[PDB]
Formats: C-alpha cells, structure tokens, sequence
C-alpha cells in the first residue's frame, strides 16, 4: 500500500468539500453526486497504477432555478484542480483565459503545495469575471461543520437595503464580517454583501444576527 | 423627523427611568407652585402629590423617544401604562 493510498484518500475529502461548497453557494449538485463513497472514486479520476489524475476532475455547474428568484444575474461557476505540485504564472493564462472566453463569472482554481506570486497578480485583471484561490489542505476538512461554526446566510441586494431600513441602520453601523474570515471565502462575500448569522441561544433558541463585509 | 400617532414602535408601557424621571421632573414642578391638577387629600409632599398626579394619570406632560437615528416618537403620560 505505502503512503500513497493516504495521499489520495485527502484529495478525495479535499474533492467532496469543494462540491458541498459550491451547493451551499447556490449552484446544483445532488446529495448522490457528494456522498460518492472512496471505492466508486479510484476507478474514475485514476490511470494504471492507482494514482490520482486531477486535470481530470476540474468540472462546470450552475444555478439552481432557486438561486434565480433571489438573485438573478448570478452567472455559472467553473472548477478545476491540477496534477502540478509546484503551479507557475504560465498555466494560469491557460485558466485566466478559459473563462475570459466561455463567458462565465465564477472561477475556482485548486493548488496543491502553492502557486508563483508571478501568477496570482493577475485575477483582478478581467472584470467583471471573479476568481478565488484555494488550497488543499484547507478544504479537506469543511469548516462549516464545526460544532461551534453556526450557519450564514447571503443577502440579495434587495434583502439587504431591506435590513438597513427595517433597523434605520446606516451601513456602518452594522456588525461585520473579514473578506478573508473563513466561511467569508466558503461563500464568497464581496465587499458589501451582507450575511445573516442564525445561531442556537441559551437564551432563546435561536438568535438572528447580521455581518456586513469589509 | 417625527413619526406619526400611528405606525407608533415603541413599548405601549412606561419605562422606569421615564416613571422616574417624570415623578421627579412634576415634583420639581409642584414643589415651585406650579398648579396641581389632583385635589390634595391632605398630601403636602411635592414627590408625593407627583405620585398622586400620576395615578390619576393627570399630568401634563410628554415623554419624547428619540431612536437611534435621531427620529423621535411621543407618548403622553396619559396613554402610557403604568405596571411596575
């Protein structure tokens, strides 16, 4: 077996976060396309050997008919990992680019060990198309199943200048949130969207709470 | 700005500050000479005629709430319950 039969089986989990993410974000997926046991996984995204074949899980998705009604320009995510160790500034063009084209909005990209300072200054480059970077490591273990981690919300513009005059709040006025808090990036946040916080409460059952952006 | 009679927010009942500071605010008043609208049972004790205004709810006066912003809403003394 050796060590190898490990280092797949982190992919693995580090794959299933990313798909419950981007459900929870507001895209389609099914309950039977995450619960994808470790068995059925190795004979698909392996080659001969045994071993993992990553440009071969990179994958699209789109909006659920529900994301529609709250939010509707929210245009289609794309994702995609990758079998180099060490990412460089020249790859990326070739991601940069087949998003630039397809004409989505959402880019999510999976490093493993890191990526060249070379070529993360260039995301911010190709408005209004957004793109995140995330790390293996920090997506094997869904941090939105901590049992301190309550659930978050986002709020449709129209939800939101709704909390504002509801509370006669300014916007500064309001409890906020870092754009790199954790579950900031789980969501996606833009600086300004805000975030309804639904914890449980010894004082009463539940207690509604809100977190703007910065 | 001002809010209506109506579309009114706040707490139907009166705040034990307001109480407070409305007893104390009409005795200061009385105990100047100014008119006491209950007949004196006999009282002579300005917080004590206060007390007496109060639950004949016979006093004059307006608790202004201003909100957080600024926006304010008026209850009178008559309307306000008084629990406590």
């Amino acid at each position: 077996d050796q060590e190898n039969e490990r280092n797949i089986s982190r992919l693995w989990r580090a794959f299933r976060t990313v798909k419950e993410m981007v459900k929870d974000r507001g895209y389609f997926i099914t309950q039977e396309e995450v619960e994808l046991p470790l068995e059925d996984f190795k004979a698909k995204y392996c080659d001969s050997m045994g071993r993992p074949q990553r440009k071969m899980m990179s994958f699209q998705a789109n909006p659920t008919e529900e994301s529609i009604s709250k939010f509707p320009d929210m245009g289609s995510l794309w994702v995609e990992f990758c079998d180099e160790p060490s990412v460089g500034v020249k790859t990326m063009k070739t991601f940069v680019i087949h998003i630039q084209e397809k004409n989505f909005q959402t880019g999510i990209f999976v490093y493993q060990n890191n990526i060249t300072p070379s070529a993360m200054k260039l995301v911010p480059s190709i408005p209004p198309a957004t793109i995140e970077t995330f790390n293996e490591a920090a997506l094997v273990v869904n941090i939105t199943h901590h049992e301190l981690v309550p659930k978050h919300i986002r709020l449709s513009s129209d939800e939101k200048r709704e909390l504002l005059k509801r509370y006669r709040l300014k916007e500064s006025q309001l409890p906020r949130i870092q754009r790199a808090d954790p579950v900031a990036l789980y969501l996606g946040l833009k600086r300004g969207e805000v975030v309804k916080i639904i914890r449980k409460s010894e004082t009463s059952g539940r207690y509604a709470s809100y977190r703007i952006c910065m | 700005k001002a809010i209506p009679k109506d579309q009114r927010a706040t707490t139907p009942y009166m705040t034990k500050y307001e109480r407070a500071r409305i007893l104390g605010t009409r005795a200061l008043q009385i105990s100047m000479n100014a008119p006491v609208f209950v007949d004196l049972e006999g009282e002579t004790d300005p917080l004590r005629i206060a007390m007496k205004e109060l639950a004949e709810k016979k006093i004059p006066l307006v608790i202004r709430r201003y909100l957080p912003d600024g926006s304010f809403e008026d209850w009178s003394v008559e309307e306000l319950i008084v629990d406590l």
